[PDB]
């Protein structure tokens, strides 16, 4: 029936500041809009109903206003808590929709990346696989390029990345890029290498080693 | 305390028939509806579907009728959530909600997470990423184990600053696989015993791996 | 408390239907699809009580759900409340749940028995919502036809 389109997608802010999330309905309904938190992995839970009402138990800091199609949820001086995903939901008839949804993150200064490499064990290799991790430690923004290279020659498809959630204390990420290579094929190398292009960086950083 | 209250993570293969449950406490159940919703991996919420206990009143989402059931024991406070036939695309965090008169869903269960994949159950293969300025990086590799979640403590609980478990990752073989690492001074690498006690409850399987340099 | 099962409709014959969980909408319905309207357990309450004013509860059939009337945004307006079923139905209804059921001619209006001169509404446009109304004999229809359903 109707659509919800929340803006921004992505809402980078600092404890302290004011944060301003907007939902707009397709169609006018006279259903009432609620709007809904989703702490990182915990469950959603309501915040607003009715536009501009807390529910129990929800601080004065937030607040919702709007009218007709266009709703907007504030928060007057962001705290740690509050960097988490935001939903609107207005009924229509008997269909529930939900807004996509904004990210609300922590924006802190630029740090560069700690960059570490490890080879894979000889327990690992003897059971025929080999598994090279780059680790890129406590850095912001999330945004960073991570290129293996053996032997200096360029690889593709064969690695995959994961990136923690922001950090509770310092705001940064964390990741791991993981190379996997047969035994046979790890052992026809010598060079191995991981290319890391961050923001906090002048220029890409490698950390390497030798087979062996 | 007002409260719903789901039952436990599930892990199917396609085809797999499923029944999911979300319990009421601290009010009266027969007297609000219920309402189900889905949450795919990285994605965000669908409504599917609605119950009023008192007499199964059920309404779908058209994007849900026919292809799941939603039902109420109300002498228990329970309602459910179920497929006949389920689908790898059915792997999601399912929520159950009351809903009410202020056109709102006020209480949340805690979610149910269903995963459906045609891979068997397997503990994790263990192995150290061990450690090569003042600071240096040592790790586990927990790979190759079916299915979520594997739990990672280092030195029985007793060291937790400066650890980072990474999410797992589906690898294409069907089985997940993830990092822990941990940033520590590197003078303390020739006095300090660095040991990750890797959990995979599904198979019971429980390694304690001494991570050496 | 004595009941009844019945059905309303408005004196442009729309049906009452379920909106949502906690609102109602009127329509015009005809044919197999009269099924989707509401059927109502009007409940003979306390209250006071003259020759053509009747006091009532009006409760959806089977289902803890009360019509009632409160302020909302200082505003006298109607909604679907949720009771508790083990004190539901009773004689002695709280004055949010209690209508004056008003003969009028051959009609009959539901005046709130809280907010005097306040009744059950419903707009000459389809689709929209049932609400109170402070106006009798406007544009929006105060007055409804009862039809007896089996028990």
């Amino acid at each position: 029936e109707i659509v919800l389109t929340q803006s921004p997608a992505t809402l980078s802010l600092s404890p302290g500041e004011r944060a301003t999330l907007s939902c707009r309905a397709s169609q006018s309904v006279s259903s009432y809009l609620a709007w809904y938190q989703q702490k990182p992995g915990q469950a959603p839970r309501l915040l607003i109903y009715d536009a501009s009402n807390r529910a129990t138990g929800i601080p004065a800091r937030f607040s919702g206003s709007g009218s007709g199609t266009d709703f907007t949820l504030t928060i007057s001086s962001l705290e740690p808590e509050d960097f988490a995903v935001y939903y609107c939901q207005q009924r229509s008839n008997w269909m529930f929709p939900f807004g996509q949804g904004t990210k609300l993150e922590i924006k802190r200064t630029v740090a560069a990346p700690s960059v570490f490499i490890f080879p894979p064990s000889d327990e690992q290799l003897k059971s025929g696989t080999a598994s090279v991790v780059c680790l890129l430690n406590n850095f912001y923004p999330r945004e960073a390029k991570v290129q293996w290279k053996v032997d200096n020659a360029l690889q593709s498809g064969n690695s995959q990345e994961s990136v923690t959630e922001q950090d509770s204390k310092d705001s940064t990420y964390s990741l791991s890029s993981t190379l996997t290579l047969s035994k046979a094929d790890y052992e026809k190398h010598k060079v191995y290498a991981c290319e890391v292009t961050h923001q906090g960086l002048s220029s890409p950083v490698t950390k390497s080693f030798n087979r062996g | 305390e007002v409260q719903l209250v789901q039952s436990g993570a599930e892990v199917k293969k396609p085809g797999e028939s499923l029944k999911i449950s979300c319990k009421g406490s601290g009010y009266s159940f027969t007297s609000y509806w219920i309402g189900w919703v889905r949450q795919m991996p990285g994605k965000g919420l669908e409504w599917m579907g609605i119950i009023y206990p008192s007499d199964s009143d059920t309404r779908y989402s058209p994007s849900f009728q026919g292809q799941v059931t939603i039902s109420a024991d109300k002498s228990i406070s329970t309602a459910y959530l179920q497929w006949s036939s389920l689908k790898a695309s059915d792997t999601a965090m399912y929520y159950c909600a009351r809903y009410t008169n202020w056109d709102a869903f006020d209480i949340w269960g805690q979610g149910t997470m269903v995963t459906v994949s045609s891979a068997s159950t397997k503990g994790p293969s263990v192995f150290p990423l061990a450690p090569s300025g003042g600071t240096a990086a040592l790790g586990c590799l927990v790979k190759d184990y079916f299915p979520e979640p594997v739990t990672v403590s280092w030195n029985s609980g007793a060291l937790t600053s400066g650890v980072h478990t990474f999410p797992a990752v589906l690898q294409s073989s069907g089985l997940y696989s993830l990092s822990s690492v941990v940033t520590v001074p590197s003078s303390s690498l020739g006095t300090q015993t660095y040991i990750c006690n890797v959990n995979h409850k599904p198979s019971n399987t429980k390694v304690d791996k001494r991570v050496e340099p | 408390v004595r009941s009844l099962n019945c059905t309303l409709r408005d004196s442009q014959q729309k049906s009452l239907v379920m909106s949502g969980p906690y609102e109602l909408k009127a329509l015009h319905l005809q044919g197999q699809d009269m099924e989707q309207q509401v059927v109502f357990s009007m409940s003979f309450v306390q209250g006071e009580e003259s020759n053509d004013k009747i006091p009532v509860a009006l409760g959806l059939k089977e289902k803890n759900l009360y019509l009632s009337c409160v302020l909302k945004d200082d505003k006298p307006t109607l909604q679907l409340e949720s009771v508790d079923p083990k004190n539901y139905p009773k004689k002695k209804m709280e004055k949010r749940f209690v209508f004056n059921k008003i003969e009028i001619n051959n009609k009959l209006e539901f005046e709130s028995a809280q907010f005097p001169n306040w009744y059950i509404s419903t707009s000459q446009a389809e689709n929209m919502p049932v609400f109170l109304g402070g106006t009798k004999g406007g544009q929006d229809i105060t007055d409804f036809t009862m039809q007896f359903v089996s028990s």
